[PDB]
């Protein structure tokens, strides 16, 4: 029953020190288990950062003098729980961070090679956002139809994430085709919603888009009138 | 010194120390029982290996040097990073998946060499 | 270059393996004899001096709730019990209605039936002709069925077997030892909480003497922590398991029967002999244990120090006494020389601690049936001690439990308990693994077999 | 060590049996060479360790396979369940390290886009920006480009692409390219036209506007 | 192949196979009973002919040459119709009236070649 | 047919089905388990 749970979505500014957990429910104690911390890139191979294996941590190569493993051992009332500091943080450090574990109780094991482990158990994901300037509301623009079509909304400048699109009060939603965030060079998100109807109900019925923003608390909805 | 004192030594190390261990793995009530399945389990586990280390031919040996040769995909290890580095307990891990292999290299290759012997008796 | 495969034999490495081990007493029949519940004779002789071996260089890892050397003690004691219970005698005719009556009465005290005074009808050597007979029972063993008509407590629900008054009770030291190619580990830590690498091991043949004594809410004559009080448990964050404290210092516990008793006779059948109490010579006096007001005092706050460690370094921790169950659970029982005492241990357990000569009697009572504890419909009577009850033991730990409402309290109860003796074992084993040796190796080493 | 999977794409159907194969740089002798397997939107899962052991739970259908240095993963008899990345790691030396991927995707059959042109909204462009999408839609193969061809002249530089994930229905992609430029330019320019290349269409279809 | 496979086949067939044999003959309640005297009784068994193997001087050997010769009043046949011909059965068989003199020729024989090679020790 | 001594009456016949003839059967009645003390930790676990 082995369930590592971590901290959520965190923004950062570039320069600015975060601190990771990982609470291990099922672990009865970090002394029979290795806990190494692996950080996955946006679209990289997952990246192994460092290690507590015998109550002593340990850091990879390139994160060794920038980066803090600790843990703390069944206590009472919560369970180990393992923190993750990284320090100095650069813009290529954004990253789902994850929280492994193994059991190093068996010596005759091969999940452990004397000092190397495979990963028999995962955290869900903490993925941090190291990113410059300040949260922007989701400015809504239309893309009206124009001469079967598909039509759709355009939401951009808006940061951080996520925004959640739904079309007439999320009636509809066959053929719609949210495409995901594409960041932008000017340190902001943007995005495509659209959907496919055919086109004689072109006139006959409205379509609406909502734009959604929890961090900004701003909602905008919108209305798209074809061309 | 010691039943396992070189246990923590490397591979060299523990090797000079071998008849430590080889001359201490032999030595009706409730406890009636259980002290006499102890004797029995004691005898049926040391003839597993005399027998064992006699279809290979190192009968009475503590150390016997064989015809087979180690292929160098067993383990592409120098001969001291394996002699001076590894205790035998890692390197019994790391060679754990080919103990079957080699162990049925080593009686195909003694009633090999004892054919030939028995061959060579006659010339 | 190129390198053969050369065999070894004799080289240490070795796996954790469950065997059967065996017995050594060094307490053999030491020409005083006796035959107990146990060792004694059938146990192998001990070696003089044993042999301990430091492994160097070597960090094992032990989970002393996963130890096979406890799973196999608790069975090894179990049918010791039974196998010195099975030829002696069955007290199936006693399911008569007994006629009792208070010893005292207008004697003295509140008139408390602490002792009843039993008269019984039973067939005296022929099978026909049944005198009356009569005995001495405790309030404990009396169930009223409605100077009105008792009965035994068992014998609704459990089959009686007089223990063999020749047998003696007093717990003999047991090394447990491993056959040839087996080695038992020991981890030479002074601070070791049964769970994690042990970076100090140790290779012996048999564990040291464990007395087979069990006891309920504190561990007597066990073992001591050699630096610090000692706090372990299976899940400390779980109220359902228990917590095992052991005390760096022994804390001493006297205690007595002070009643001069006296055994007699019946006989319940032919080459069959009941041995019930005839009287009491002297003051009718009550048992009870006796602890040292200020030693235990100070040992529970060294307890109370560590509780910290794990509860929080800033948090309010109180005892309270036991809450319910058997009268094992709920009271401090054990076994003095043939008599079973079950002692009220509510004054040592009544404190409440923040973060910044005198004695305590224990009005213990005794029983003379006894159920057995995990369960069956067995029982087993204790035949009376003639004389004057006295002995004298040492506290080396505790068995704790939590009580469940720490999520928005601040403040922890612990309450004792005990009913289950596999937590016995494990305060005095656990501290060894048990592993195989495995002698063959091969190895490249550029030898070759001369043709 | 470094191992390096192949293929980084293997889309097969269900039913069928799959073969990934990883290759590191020096012999791994001992087996030490773990499979993980990560879903969309979740964390890995290890799979085998130690050359071809079947961690417990796992289906029997994954069979590893140890070779020195050429280690593969077999998903015989596939499901659904199983699409995936499959990630290499190696715990021989000192750090462990990951492969780089194998996308296992469906098979179906080869579809067409359906690209629709948009023109910069009028509202946007009273932002300032004058910003233009191209939409491709329920295309197969991937392996579509978008050609920006504004006054018949070749763009580039200032192109952003969006790829949705595989439908579970009909197992179809999609594609979004948008340029984003300066709202005075975009009224210089005279015509803009979008150009896709796509193994699905006979020649590249070109769909195009004119400013107003 | 596997064991007793080569029992049909002619003696000389059989004789490339012996590891096959020989590495398989050593391997309370009324099932526990039955069980404890199954494990006895196969490693006596097993010590009874590691013995007698042993004061003839063949200890870790599946093929041991001797000093004694045949006596050709043992079997006067062929060396052909001996090891292409019969099966091992047969043979045992046919020369069951020789064994128990064969066998005490065979320890008369080997402690008088460990006193000559004892007493040529000291020369 | 396997029989000790087929001549013999008094030697019991063996036949072997080289195909297997199913046979269903069943105690319909939907009993009830009840205790009975014949003694001190003793039950007899009569029908009622
Ligand atoms: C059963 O019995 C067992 C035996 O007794 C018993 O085991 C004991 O358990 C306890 C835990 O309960 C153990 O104590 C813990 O040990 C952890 C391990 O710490 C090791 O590593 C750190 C870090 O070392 C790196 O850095 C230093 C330099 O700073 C280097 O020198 C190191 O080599 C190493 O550097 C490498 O790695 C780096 C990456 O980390 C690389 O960057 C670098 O380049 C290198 O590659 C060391 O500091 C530790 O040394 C300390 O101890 C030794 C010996 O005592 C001293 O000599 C030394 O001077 C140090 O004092 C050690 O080596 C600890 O991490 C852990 O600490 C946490 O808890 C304690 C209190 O419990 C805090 O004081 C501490 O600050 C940590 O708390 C943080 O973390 C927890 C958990 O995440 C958080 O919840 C908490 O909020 C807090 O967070 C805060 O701090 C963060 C910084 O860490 C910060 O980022 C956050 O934002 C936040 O502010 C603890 O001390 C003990 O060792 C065991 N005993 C034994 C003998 O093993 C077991 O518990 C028993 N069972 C039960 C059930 O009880
Ligand atoms: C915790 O551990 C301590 C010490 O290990 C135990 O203390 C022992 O308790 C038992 C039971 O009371 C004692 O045994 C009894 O001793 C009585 C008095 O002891 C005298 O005799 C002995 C032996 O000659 C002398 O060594 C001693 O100095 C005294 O002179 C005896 O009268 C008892 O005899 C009765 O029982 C025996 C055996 O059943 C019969 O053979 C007799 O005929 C008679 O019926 C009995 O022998 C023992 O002496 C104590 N030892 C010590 C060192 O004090 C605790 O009992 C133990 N606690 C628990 C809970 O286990
Ligand atoms: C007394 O319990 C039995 C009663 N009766 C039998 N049998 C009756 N007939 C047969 C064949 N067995 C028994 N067998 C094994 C028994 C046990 O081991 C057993 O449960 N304990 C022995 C150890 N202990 C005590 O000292 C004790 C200690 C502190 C307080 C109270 C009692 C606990 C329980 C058993
Ligand atoms: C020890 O007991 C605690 C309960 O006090 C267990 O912790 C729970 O574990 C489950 C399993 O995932 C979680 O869903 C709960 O949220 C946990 N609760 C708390 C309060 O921690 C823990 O798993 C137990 N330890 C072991 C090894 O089983
Ligand atoms: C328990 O009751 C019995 C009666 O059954 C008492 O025995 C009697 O005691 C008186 C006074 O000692 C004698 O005069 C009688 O002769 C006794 N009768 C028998 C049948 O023995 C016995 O004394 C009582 N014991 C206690 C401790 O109260
Ligand atoms: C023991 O048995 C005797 C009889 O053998 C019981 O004494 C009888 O009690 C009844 C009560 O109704 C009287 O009617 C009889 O006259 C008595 N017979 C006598 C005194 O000889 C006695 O009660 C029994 N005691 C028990 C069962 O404890
Ligand atoms: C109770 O504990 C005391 C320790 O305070 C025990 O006495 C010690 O016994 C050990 C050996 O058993 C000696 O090495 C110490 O020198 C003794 N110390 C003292 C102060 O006497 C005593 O034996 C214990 N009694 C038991 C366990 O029944
Ligand atoms: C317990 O009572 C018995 C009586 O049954 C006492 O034994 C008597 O002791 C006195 C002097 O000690 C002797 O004169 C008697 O002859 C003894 N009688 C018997 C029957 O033995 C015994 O001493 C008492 N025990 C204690 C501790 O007071
Ligand atoms: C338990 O009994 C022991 C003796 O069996 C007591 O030890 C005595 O303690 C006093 C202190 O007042 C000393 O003067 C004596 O010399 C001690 N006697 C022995 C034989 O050691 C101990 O005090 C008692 N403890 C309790 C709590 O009753
Ligand atoms: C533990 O101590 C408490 C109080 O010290 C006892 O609580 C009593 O419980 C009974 C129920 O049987 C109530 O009738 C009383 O009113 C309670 N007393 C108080 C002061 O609240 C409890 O009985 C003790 N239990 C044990 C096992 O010692
Ligand atoms: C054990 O001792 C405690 C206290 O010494 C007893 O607690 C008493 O419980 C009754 C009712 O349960 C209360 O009326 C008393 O006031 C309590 N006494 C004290 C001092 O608090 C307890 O009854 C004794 N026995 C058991 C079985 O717990
Ligand atoms: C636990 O200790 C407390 C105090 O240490 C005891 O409180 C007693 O409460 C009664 C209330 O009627 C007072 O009459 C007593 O004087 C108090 N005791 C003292 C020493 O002042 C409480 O009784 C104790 N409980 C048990 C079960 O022993
Ligand atoms: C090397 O040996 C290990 C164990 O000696 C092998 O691991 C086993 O693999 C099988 C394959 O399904 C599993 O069923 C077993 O559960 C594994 N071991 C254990 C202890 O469970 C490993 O597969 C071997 N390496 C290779 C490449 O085959
Ligand atoms: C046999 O009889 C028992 C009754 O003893 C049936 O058990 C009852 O089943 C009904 C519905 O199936 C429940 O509503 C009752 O609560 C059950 N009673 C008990 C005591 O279990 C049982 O179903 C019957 N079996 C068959 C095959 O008819
Ligand atoms: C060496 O090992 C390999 C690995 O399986 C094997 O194929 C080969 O037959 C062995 N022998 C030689 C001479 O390489
Ligand atoms: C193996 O031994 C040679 C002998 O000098 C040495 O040069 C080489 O570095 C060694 N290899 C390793 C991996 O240590
Ligand atoms: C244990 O490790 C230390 C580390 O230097 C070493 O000196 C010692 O020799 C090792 N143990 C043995 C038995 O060699
Ligand atoms: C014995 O004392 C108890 C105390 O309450 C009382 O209930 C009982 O009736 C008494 N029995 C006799 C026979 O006096
Ligand atoms: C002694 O007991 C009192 C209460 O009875 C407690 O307050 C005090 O802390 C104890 N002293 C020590 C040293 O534990
Ligand atoms: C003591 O209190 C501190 C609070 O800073 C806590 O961290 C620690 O765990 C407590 N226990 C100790 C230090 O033993
Ligand atoms: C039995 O006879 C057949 C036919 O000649 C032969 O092929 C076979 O080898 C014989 N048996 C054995 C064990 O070879
Ligand atoms: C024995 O072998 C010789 C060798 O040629 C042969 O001439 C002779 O016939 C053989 N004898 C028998 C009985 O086969």
């Amino acid at each position: 029953q082995i369930h590592l749970v971590q901290s959520g979505t965190e923004v950062k500014k570039p320069g600015s020190s975060v601190t990771v957990s990982c609470k291990a429910y099922g672990v009865n104690t970090f002394g029979l288990y290795a806990v190494n911390w692996v950080r996955q890139a946006p679209g990289q191979s997952l990246e192994y950062i460092g290690q507590i294996w015998r109550w002593k941590s340990s850091a990879s190569h390139h994160f060794r003098g920038r980066v803090l493993i600790s843990a703390v051992d069944l206590t009472g009332s919560s369970p180990p729980i393992s923190s993750l500091e990284i320090k100095n943080l650069t813009s290529d450090d954004t990253a789902v961070y994850f929280c492994t574990t193994t059991s190093t109780y068996d010596r005759w094991s091969g999940l452990h090679h004397d000092g190397v482990m495979a990963f028999s158990s995962w955290g869900q994901g903490t993925l941090i956002s190291v990113s410059a300037a300040s949260t922007k509301g989701p400015s809504v623009f239309p893309l009206a139809p124009s001469s079967t079509a598909a039509l759709g909304c355009l939401v951009k400048d808006y940061f951080p994430e996520p925004v959640t699109v739904s079309w007439n009060s999320g009636a509809l939603t066959s053929g719609v085709h949210t495409f995901p965030a594409v960041l932008q060079s000017s340190g902001l998100y943007s995005l495509s919603s659209v959907v496919t109807v055919p086109s004689s109900s072109l006139g006959t019925q409205t379509y609406i888009c909502n734009v959604n923003h929890k961090p900004s608390n701003t909602k905008v909805d919108k209305r798209v009138e074809p061309k | 010194l010691g039943f396992l004192g070189a246990a923590g030594s490397t591979m060299g190390a523990a090797s000079m120390t071998l008849t430590v261990q080889a001359r201490n793995l032999l030595s009706l009530t409730v406890w009636g029982i259980k002290q006499l399945q102890a004797r029995v389990l004691a005898v049926e586990r040391y003839l597993r290996d005399q027998q064992l280390l006699g279809i290979w031919g190192c009968s009475g040996k503590l150390i016997c040097c064989t015809n087979v040769p180690w292929n160098s995909s067993w383990s592409n290890r120098n001969l001291s990073e394996i002699w001076d580095n590894m205790t035998w307990l890692q390197w019994d891990k790391e060679i754990s998946n080919y103990t079957q292999i080699i162990y049925g290299l080593l009686e195909e290759s003694q009633n090999q060499q004892e054919k030939n012997e028995q061959d060579l008796l006659a010339l | 270059e190129n390198l053969w495969v050369t065999v070894y034999y004799g080289v240490p490495v070795w796996k954790d393996a469950e065997t059967t081990l065996f017995c050594a007493s060094d307490a053999k029949a030491y020409e005083t004899e006796k035959h107990n519940v146990w060792a004694t004779h059938a146990c192998v002789p001990t070696d003089p001096n044993p042999q301990e071996i430091h492994l160097e260089n070597v960090t094992e890892e032990f989970n002393m709730w996963k130890n096979n050397m406890v799973e196999q003690m608790h069975t090894d004691i179990i049918s010791l019990w039974d196998q010195s219970l099975k030829p002696c005698v069955k007290l199936t005719p006693l399911c008569v209605t007994l006629q009792c009556t208070n010893v005292t009465n207008n004697i003295t005290d509140d008139m408390r039936g602490e002792l009843k005074n039993c008269s019984f009808n039973m067939t005296t050597e022929l099978r026909d002709k049944k005198q009356k007979v009569y005995s001495l029972f405790y309030r404990l063993d009396v169930v009223q069925i409605n100077n009105k008509e008792y009965r035994l407590i068992n014998c609704n629900t459990s089959a009686i077997t007089q223990a063999c008054p020749k047998v003696s009770f007093e717990p003999i030291p047991i090394h447990y030892c491993a056959p040839a190619g087996f080695a038992i580990l020991k981890c030479k830590d002074k601070k070791f909480n049964g769970t994690g690498p042990c970076p100090s091991v140790s290779t012996v043949q048999c564990t040291h003497g464990i007395k087979p004594v069990v006891s309920t809410q504190l561990l007597l004559n066990g073992s001591l922590a050699e630096e610090e009080v000692m706090i372990r448990s299976e899940n400390i964050t779980n109220n359902a398991k228990n917590i095992l404290v052991q005390f760096n210092t022994p804390v001493q516990i006297n205690c007595t029967r002070p009643n001069n008793n006296t055994r007699k006779s019946i006989r319940i059948g032919p080459g069959q002999a009941f041995y019930a109490t005839g009287d009491i010579i002297g003051d009718i006096r009550q048992a009870h244990c006796n602890v040292s007001k200020a030693t235990w005092n100070e040992t529970l706050g060294k307890v109370v120090k560590q509780l910290r460690k794990h509860f929080g370094n800033n948090t309010i921790i109180r005892f309270a006494n036991s809450s319910g169950g058997d009268l094992e659970v709920t009271t401090h029982s054990f076994n003095c020389g043939g008599e079973f005492f079950y002692c009220n241990t509510s004054g040592l357990f009544n404190s409440t601690w923040i973060s910044n000569n005198d004695s305590i009697t224990l009005p213990c009572r005794i029983k003379q049936i006894i159920n057995m504890w995990q369960r069956i419909g067995q029982a087993m009577y204790a035949p009376p001690i003639q004389g004057v009850i006295r002995c004298v033991s040492n506290i080396t730990g505790l068995i704790l439990t939590r009580d469940g409402g720490s999520t928005n309290s601040t403040t922890e109860t612990f309450r004792p308990g005990g009913g289950d003796m596999r937590d016995n074992w494990r305060s005095e084993l656990y501290k060894y693994k048990v592993v195989k040796i495995e002698p063959l190796g091969v190895a490249p080493t550029r030898c070759k077999r001369r043709v | 060590i470094q191992m390096t999977q192949s293929p980084s794409t293997l889309s097969a159907s269900t039913g069928d049996t799959v073969r990934i194969s990883c290759r590191a740089s020096q012999s791994i002798t001992g087996n030490w060479v773990a499979w993980y397997q990560q879903r969309p939107g979740k964390a890995p899962r290890l799979l085998i360790y130690r050359g071809a052991a079947l961690l417990g739970g796992v289906p029997s259908r994954f069979r590893g396979s140890a070779a020195g240095t050429d280690f593969t993963l077999t998903i015989g008899n596939l499901q659904a369940e199983d699409f995936g990345t499959f990630y290499c790691q190696q715990y021989d030396t000192y750090p462990g390290t990951f492969g780089q991927g194998t996308k296992v995707e469906v098979k179906r059959t080869v579809a067409a886009p359906s690209v629709f042109i948009f023109p910069p909204s009028d509202e946007q462009l009273k932002s300032g920006t004058a910003s233009v999408v191209c939409l491709l839609n329920n295309f197969y193969p991937r392996e579509a480009k978008v050609q920006w061809k504004v006054d018949n002249a070749l763009q580039s530089g200032n192109s952003q692409e969006s790829v949705t994930e595989q439908d579970s229905k009909d197992s179809t992609y999609s594609l979004s390219s948008t340029l984003t430029l300066s709202k005075a330019d975009y009224e210089k320019h005279k015509v803009y036209a979008c150009e896709v290349t796509h193994q699905g269409l006979s020649s590249p279809v070109t769909k195009s506007f004119n400013r107003g």
